[PDB]
């Protein structure tokens, strides 16, 4: 899946997310590859994909 | 009013992890050290009033700065800890506060301080210290023991309370 997030709208692989929490109505995730971040979705706006690695 | 997005903060080992758990599971569990912050949820009746706390048990060394300050605009109430053997932790407070107030844009953000490890036969922050600093704030100041429970449900409870008072 893609997991799209936003002060500018990114996109990344669900395939790169090592880590996932649910917390006050948003999703809250980070990511990494060898690109390495975090980034922060609302709970209605996440993918099922990300939902799932909760 | 039903649901309430609390954040835990406060130094490395002052107790975060410990007190969430003894507030969760209603004990004490020994070893229990997440490395990354985890999210806990809890029904509870605080004055009548059935609600949600949605907990936020922040880590020791966020990696992420901005990811730190997004949990804080996005948190209702901050619980602020120190531990009562470590003064440091106890000096880290007047910075835990402005931070929260600069990065939520706000000058009154509900608060409870909290002075954990009362179970211990040694004090290095005297009473007095986090009683006049908590008066300053106009805040609650709650001394607690996640390992004996000590103060524990009227640290999250209190915290509602000034979350409900905004
Ligand atoms: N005596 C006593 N020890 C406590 C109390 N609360 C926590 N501790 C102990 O102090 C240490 C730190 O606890 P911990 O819950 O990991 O604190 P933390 O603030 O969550 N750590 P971190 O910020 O790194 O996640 C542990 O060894 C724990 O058992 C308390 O009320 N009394
Ligand atoms: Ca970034
Ligand atoms: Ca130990
Ligand atoms: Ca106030
Ligand atoms: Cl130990
Ligand atoms: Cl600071
Ligand atoms: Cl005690
Ligand atoms: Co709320
Ligand atoms: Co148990
Ligand atoms: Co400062
Ligand atoms: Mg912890």
């Amino acid at each position: 899946a893609t997991v799209k997030f936003t002060g500018e709208e990114k996109q990344v692989d669900i395939s790169k997310i090592k880590w996932v929490i649910r917390w006050g109505q948003y999703i809250w995730f980070k990511y990494d590859e060898d690109a390495k971040g975090w980034g922060y979705v609302s709970e209605k706006d996440a993918p099922k994909e990300l939902l799932q690695m909760l | 009013m039903t649901e309430y997005k609390l954040v835990v903060v406060g130094a490395g080992g002052v107790g975060k992890s410990a007190l969430t758990i003894q507030l969760i599971q209603n004990h004490f569990v020994d070893e229990y050290d997440p490395t990354i912050e985890d999210s806990y949820r809890k029904q509870v009746v605080i004055d009548g009033e059935t609600c949600l706390l949605d907990i936020l048990d922040t880590a020791g060394q966020e990696e992420y700065s901005a990811m730190r300050d997004q949990y804080m605009r996005t948190g209702e109430g901050f619980l602020c800890v120190f531990a009562i053997n470590n003064t440091k932790s106890f000096e880290d407070i007047h910075h835990y506060r402005e931070q929260i107030k600069r990065v939520k844009d706000s000058e009154d953000v509900p608060m409870v301080l909290v002075g954990n490890k009362c179970d211990l036969p040694s004090r290095t922050v005297d009473t007095k210290q986090a009683q006049d600093l908590a008066r300053s704030y106009g805040i609650p100041f709650i001394e607690t023991s996640a390992k004996t429970r000590q103060g524990v449900d009227d640290a999250f409870y209190t915290l509602v309370r000034e979350i409900r008072k905004h």
